[PDB]
């Protein structure tokens, strides 16, 4: 009844729908119903034909392990007929030309990078910022777990920077965003954690929804719990399935800021863009990875929204969404 | 109609019916807090669902139950000598469709060329597609150039041993019959590609274990005319009855011959009546082929809505291959056949495996070289063959997650389960190459 007065009637129905179906699959033993799921799953198919102004394709990076992406670009000015595959991996043109490198959401379980509701966020993404979106269909649990999504995140980023096609006329070096949602924001972190000592240079992050926790219970955990569309006892399922076997909540992956982690002063490390939802349940877990960054000395924006729940930028019915792809394109393309 | 942003995304709901799926999502949640941890496994294992986008339907039977164009590219990260490859194979394409023939023997001649230093399946796609245009460009002024033919049976099988395309056509065709076939007491089959019949043991073995006894099976082929001027439907029919005698079940057979299905008639296949006994049609990469003829599809269509069956099974190739540019048809059929190429490399080598190159190159030519009546190869997708069929009177029949089920465990024992994957749309099934679909299976009823 609360939760019908925050959001407008269609996103309600959409993640309601979502809660239930991931409410049938999930099984207290710990495995999961996978055929089921993706029975269930909505995808697409890649379209190289350019329909409003972005045409998109797919890559097949590494064969050993199926890792996949797709690519978005905006269609070009002067090709009267549809693109074919030659022009496909043609060089860009302009003197910066931004390459964001997203990672999709799903607490390590659900969606994947040809699902319907990412391929919509990636084509807004091009569509606003006006740049180069790669999606990486990393590998999922608890059929593979820790470290396998960490892994297919570095493959992927090392196959973007080392492309030549998609260099700059102005410095012969790639601009690379590193992006992602609730799990994306966990996988871009770290892939910037271990990218600062490897020598790749990475302009920025954009966490959406960054998906932490620890061991201790916070307040909003205890107000919160299972009244805006997510409770507590699937947050520890989630937990448990993608952890390694015999390790709590306070693995350095599901808390930075843990006594078990490398401290982040005097590191190289890129600037952040931090966006916090007020009415999601973990609210005080990415406030306290905000605050941890900022005295950490590293540079950090935070963008609290006071009235948002989970799931506020896949419509563009609401009022946050506009707001937070305006940050995130002077965000870029600064 | 329906509302945008949802459409989008993937679901069709009405914009009047949005408060009555809010009300059912809430009626659904609070009588699954109740249940214990019993009801959902009975629901995420037993029961089946249907048409996953529709919302509404697919929540009212949950409730019930619970309380009782657009042409996909795929780039291999493989390839480093390919793009003047490519760039020869359009312009040679080109200078053929501008009267450039003299260009267009030296640039296959370039391709032949370049192909010898290359390796993998590009080589392979290079050739064939080479060959198939020096046969386009015998064509000219000289009324003394012959073709091929499709030897479906020496090949096929092999291509059947290679390849997983007709053993998940011919599960997903015998999971939708048998669903129809429940509670019927006689039953008959009409086979539009009867081939070697393979398909039919395993469904008759599969109905003769069902709860209530094997229900009598009448089986009807039709085939083109043999190559070497022989019985083979006869010989089919023995031992398909020899192996109906470990059944407990009556077993009948008839033979037809015809070169095309559009001289068909209801008459000539002696039909009992329908109260009696059911009758399903089933069609494997036989559809297609009936495209080049003016009028064929449509008098097959026809003859089949005269027949009243209860299911129609149709197995087809998912590209478009029937554009008028010649092109454009190059281009779709290049990148389709390479990509089908690229799926039987992990494949080890063997004489099946040549043997389905062989017949995949066969189909290249005819594709290419020949036009009119005599190109059989006329591909076309789902939304093409679902438009040519809802203007004479067939409505979808969504298939069962079930079949999803036993389509992704039969296609896990092949490449140890990599590659391929099952999708689902608008009640029908599709087997891919990763992201790229393949071959799609769809059952259609009468409206
Ligand atoms: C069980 C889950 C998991 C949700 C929250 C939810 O409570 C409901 C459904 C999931 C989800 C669906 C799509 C989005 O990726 C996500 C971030 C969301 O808003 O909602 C997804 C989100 C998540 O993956 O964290």
């Amino acid at each position: 009844i609360e939760s019908r007065t925050v959001v407008p009637l269609n996103t309600w129905v959409l993640i309601s729908n979502f809660k239930v179906a991931y409410n049938i699959l999930r099984r207290p033993d710990g495995t999961f119903n996978r055929h089921l799921a993706e029975y269930l799953d909505r995808k697409v198919t890649a379209n190289a034909n350019p329909v409003d102004g972005v045409f998109s394709f797919d890559v097949l990076i590494d064969r050993r392990i199926n890792l996949l992406s797709r690519v978005y670009r905006p269609a070009y000015a002067d090709q009267e007929q549809p693109p074919s595959i030659l022009d496909l991996e043609k060089p860009v043109d302009g003197d910066i030309v931004p390459v964001i490198l997203f990672f999709h959401g799903g607490s390590f379980a659900h969606s994947s990078a040809n699902s319907a509701i990412y391929d919509t966020l990636c084509r807004r993404l091009v569509g606003l910022c006006k740049c180069v979106v790669v999606s990486v269909n990393y590998r999922r649990a608890p059929e593979n777990p820790y470290p396998c999504a960490y892994d297919d995140g570095w493959i992927a980023l090392n196959w973007v920077n080392s492309r030549s096609w998609l260099k700059s006329k102005k410095d012969s070096k790639v601009h690379i965003f590193l992006a992602g949602d609730s799990s994306g924001g966990n996988i871009a972190h770290n892939v910037a954690l271990r990218a600062g000592e490897s020598g790749i240079d990475v302009l920025g992050n954009i966490l959406l929804n960054p998906m932490f926790g620890g061991n201790e219970r916070t307040e909003s955990e205890k107000s919160l719990d299972g009244k805006y569309f997510v409770t507590v006892r699937d947050r520890d399922w989630y937990w448990k399935a993608f952890l390694p076997e015999g390790e709590d909540r306070e693995h350095p992956a599901c808390n930075p800021f843990s006594p078990r982690g490398k401290s982040l002063e005097g590191v190289s490390f890129p600037k952040s863009l931090v966006v916090v939802a007020g009415l999601d349940l973990i609210r005080d877990w990415q406030l306290a990875y905000a605050e941890g960054l900022k005295k950490a000395g590293q540079e950090v924006k935070l963008m609290h929204l006071e009235k948002a729940t989970v799931g506020f930028y896949l419509l563009p019915n609401n009022n946050h969404f506009h707001n937070v792809m305006d940050e995130i394109s002077a965000f870029v393309n600064a | 109609m329906d509302d945008e942003l949802l459409a989008v995304l993937g679901y069709k709901v009405r914009s009047s019916e949005m408060a009555e799926v809010a009300l059912k999502l809430e009626q659904l949640e609070t009588m699954m807090s109740n249940v214990q941890e019993d009801g959902l496994s009975h629901l995420a294992t037993d029961t089946v669902h249907y048409n996953p986008s529709e919302l509404y339907s697919w929540l009212d039977n949950m409730l019930s139950e619970l309380n009782p164009s657009t042409r996909s590219v795929i780039l291999v990260d493989s390839q480093e000598n390919g793009v003047r490859l490519v760039h020869a194979l359009m312009a040679c394409a080109e200078a053929i469709q501008q009267n450039n023939l003299t260009l267009a023997e030296a640039l296959v001649k370039q391709i032949g060329c370049l192909a010898v230093s290359q390796a993998g399946a590009m080589r392979k796609v290079a050739t064939y597609f080479a060959e198939a245009l020096a046969r386009r460009i015998y064509r000219l002024s000289p009324p003394q150039n012959q073709i091929d033919h499709c030897l479906s049976d020496t090949l096929q099988m092999h291509f059947y041993e290679t390849c997983p395309y007709l053993k998940f056509a011919h599960f997903t065709a015998n999971q939708a019959i048998l669903e129809a076939f429940e509670g019927k007491k006689r039953v008959h089959v009409i086979d539009f590609s009867m081939n070697q019949g393979l398909q039919w043991p395993a469904l008759m073995q599969a109905l003769a274990l069902r709860e209530g006894g094997p229900p009598t099976f009448r089986l009807t082929g039709i085939g083109p005319p043999a190559p070497d001027n022989s019985d083979h439907l006869h010989e089919v029919g023995c031992k398909l009855a020899q192996l109906a005698e470990a059944i407990h079940v009556e077993f009948e057979y008839r033979g037809f011959v015809a070169n095309s299905l559009a001289d068909l008639d209801a008459s000539m296949l002696e039909l009992r009546p329908s109260d009696t006994e059911a009758v399903a049609v089933n069609s494997v990469f036989e559809l297609h082929k009936l495209l080049g003829r003016p009028g064929g599809i449509e008098k097959v269509l026809g003859v089949v809505k005269q027949i009243k069956p209860v299911i129609f099974t149709v197995v087809e190739q998912e590209s478009n291959h029937n554009g008028p540019v010649f092109l454009d048809r190059f281009t779709e059929s290049l990148h389709y056949y390479s990509t089908l190429f690229d799926s039987l490399e992990g494949v080890p080598n063997s004489q099946d495996k040549v043997m389905s190159e062989v017949y995949l190159g066969k189909q290249i030519c005819n594709l290419v070289a020949c036009e009119g009546p005599d190109r059989v190869e006329r591909h076309e997708t789902l939304s093409q063959w679902g438009n040519r069929f809802g203007s004479s009177g067939l409505a979808p029949a969504h298939l069962g997650s079930n079949a999803f089920k036993q389509a992704s465990m039969l296609l896990s024992v092949f490449n140890s389960g990599q590659g391929y994957r099952v999708e689902e749309s608008n009640g029908c099934l599709m087997l891919g190459w990763h992201t790229r679909p393949l071959i799609t299976t769809s059952a259609w009823k009468l409206s």
